[PDB]
């Protein structure tokens, strides 16, 4: 069995193919990067406006790295949300339209479980049950997760995602955008406990997260001290230790309230090279394990859509002629399904 | 041949078919339901005409103008059609089809096609058909403020019919001109007219590969003002 899965939720055009025999096929991505550096900023219009330029071009790419053809596909999953509502919708109007017109079935997919299940795309992937730290640009979420679509929120946070914090401190560093991997970058340039962050929320028990707060700490620290690229690396570090300490508390609480062994980390700030050593060093001291998708896995992609298109289709998820696109969409209302990893 | 014809630029929804002498077509006030429904409209119209994607000969789709989501269902669902079944696909103005419709319903050879393109402009053009049929104009689609649309009424002349929601909008739109102006009766496009100029066009071999299809928006100023140097 293979399905062609499409990406188009946000600044990025993923295409994938994946066998559940012989895994993936092809893998393409576009980034709109140099478009929205410009902005300091994604605008939607403009994302959309990329999207319909680049995805039939890659799904073009995608057939012939594969070397397959049109009756080689089984199904055509697409990212129905949660996302920008125009870049969404030019993902799912081609592919539903593909899929009809080589008539196959449509599988609507959830951006954010694409991400949870980008870990079983790699060797020796999690088993049920784990707890999950969805960490993105859009958003910060503890999961947990005892089978596909059995998605217990356990925490969130009440205002910024650490992706929209890592992007907004990276802009007053002088950083284009988004900033979150270059402010990684100059961070590993700086002095360990040069400055203090506050590591937000864990004062008190509980599971929730705040990021707001570090942005205001960054830019009284920026205005309060020397404009030298060291003085920049030292702030970036005391930020980014800030960040990767409240995530691996708030992990830690997670893992003890649940009781589980297990530890997923996915969403693009689950490329941060820090956070993958240090909650790696948590989960061997607690005599358990991390699991992690490959850096440009953690990142919006169509290898993560392919693989819960895949997973979506064998527990049935299809979709009629009607294109829907969801913008707002909970991974609580995931329906139960099994997962027929083989 | 065979063209299918899709559009759903504006509140409409449209599908038709030229089965070579045949035409099947449909049209429907789609508001906040385009997604829902023109799949549906383009398997029925298909079932309809007793046709096969794979006997079509060229996909024609509704390039724009007009919203800019409707634009991109369109070309979307064209691509994903033509991908599919491996088929050429023809661009066809929304503006032009207009030109087409007012035509087709009372013969009308000089037509100002103006579509509420909102933020207080119109999607401007100037279509005049010659006697084989070809309209002519295509060079004047602009995005005008109305004030702008009344310049260019006053380097025109004559007798001229009036088509699309810029009208409705902008009622005043054509006062003190200098020029005859008759209601064309066409208030959006219908994919029924876009079949005569898709027809031409291939023809003429002005068809396109799924992976050069391009949307005209016109309007190209729709990001906030750039980030200071
Ligand atoms: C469309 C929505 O559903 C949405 N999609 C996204 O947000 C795009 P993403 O690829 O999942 O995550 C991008 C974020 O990940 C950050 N990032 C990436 N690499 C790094 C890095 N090494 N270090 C730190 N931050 C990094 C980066 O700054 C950016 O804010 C979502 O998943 O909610
Ligand atoms: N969230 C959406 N899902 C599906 N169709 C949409 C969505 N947003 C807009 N559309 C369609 O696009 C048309 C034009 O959008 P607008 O430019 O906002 O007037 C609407 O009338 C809808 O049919
Ligand atoms: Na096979
Ligand atoms: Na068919
Ligand atoms: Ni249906
Ligand atoms: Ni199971
Ligand atoms: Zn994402």
């Amino acid at each position: 069995m293979r399905v062609l899965g499409i990406e188009t939720s946000c600044d990025e055009t993923g295409i994938a193919i994946y066998d559940d025999e012989k895994g993936l096929l092809a893998n393409q991505l576009y980034s709109q990067v140099k478009l929205h550096a410009d902005y300091g900023g994604v605008v939607p219009e403009l994302a959309s406006r990329d999207h319909v330029r680049k995805t039939v071009p890659l799904i073009q790419a995608a057939l012939k790295e594969s070397g397959l053809t049109a009756k080689d596909i089984d199904a055509v999953a697409y990212t129905a949300g949660p996302g920008l509502v125009g870049a969404l919708l030019v993902g799912a109007t081609v592919g539903r339209s593909l899929a009809f017109a080589w008539d196959v079935p449509a599988i609507p997919v959830h951006h954010m479980e694409g991400h949870l299940l980008a870990p079983m795309l790699e060797d020796n992937p999690p088993e049920f049950p784990f707890v999950a730290l969805l960490v993105s640009g859009g958003h910060t979420q503890l999961i947990s997760v005892t089978g596909i679509g059995q998605y217990e929120l356990l925490g969130e946070s009440i205002d910024d995602a650490a992706g929209e914090a890592f992007d907004k401190t990276a802009k007053l560093l002088g950083l284009d955008y988004p900033g979150g991997p270059l402010l990684s970058k100059m961070a590993a340039q700086g002095t360990a406990g040069r400055f203090v962050f506050p590591r937000p929320m864990t004062d008190r028990p509980g599971l929730d997260f705040s990021f707001s707060g570090l942005k205001t700490f960054a830019a009284n620290t920026i205005r309060d001290n020397g404009t030298d690229d060291q003085t920049r690396a030292d702030i970036a570090r005391a930020f980014e230790d800030a960040v990767v300490d409240t995530l691996m508390i708030k992990c830690k609480r997670a893992l003890d309230q649940t009781g589980f062994k297990r530890l997923v980390m996915a969403g693009g700030v689950s490329a941060n090279r820090t956070l993958r050593a240090k909650l790696a060093e948590m989960m061997k001291k607690r005599r358990g394990e991390v699991f992690y998708a490959r850096p440009e896995f953690c990142t919006d992609n169509g290898a993560m859509i392919a693989y819960a298109g895949m997973v979506r289709f064998k527990a049935g998820a299809t979709a009629d002629l009607g294109v829907s696109v969801r913008p707002r969409w909970p991974l609580a209302e995931l329906p139960a399904a099994h997962h027929h990893h083989h | 041949m065979r063209i299918l014809a899709i559009d759903t630029a504006t509140e409409a929804c449209s599908v038709a078919l030229w089965n070579d002498g045949t035409v099947n077509a449909h049209f429907e006030l789609c508001p906040r339901e385009h997604t829902q429904r023109i799949l549906p409209m383009v398997q029925d119209i298909l079932t309809t005409s007793g046709t096969s994607l794979t006997d079509i000969n060229a996909l024609a789709y509704g390039r724009g103008p007009g919203s800019f989501t409707g634009v991109r269902i369109g070309i979307g669902i064209a691509q994903g059609l033509a991908l599919g079944a491996e088929l050429p696909m023809i661009g066809v103005s929304t503006l032009m089809t207009m030109a087409q419709g007012a035509w087709r319903k009372n013969g009308a050879t000089r037509v100002l096609a103006a579509i509420d393109a909102r933020m207080g402009e119109v999607y401007w053009a100037e279509y005049q058909r010659d006697e084989n049929g070809i309209w002519h104009g295509e060079e004047t689609e602009a995005v005008l403020k109305p004030e702008i649309v009344h310049e260019r009424m006053q380097q025109l002349s004559g007798e001229w019919v009036t088509v699309g929601t810029g009208w409705q909008a902008w009622p005043d739109l054509g006062k003190e001109s200098g020029l005859v102006l008759r209601d064309g009766e066409v208030l959006l496009p219908a994919a029924e007219d876009m079949l005569p100029i898709a027809c031409q066009m291939f023809a003429e071999g002005k068809t396109v590969a799924v992976e050069h299809a391009e949307p005209v928006y016109l309007r190209n100023n729709v990001a906030w003002k750039k980030l200071p140097g």
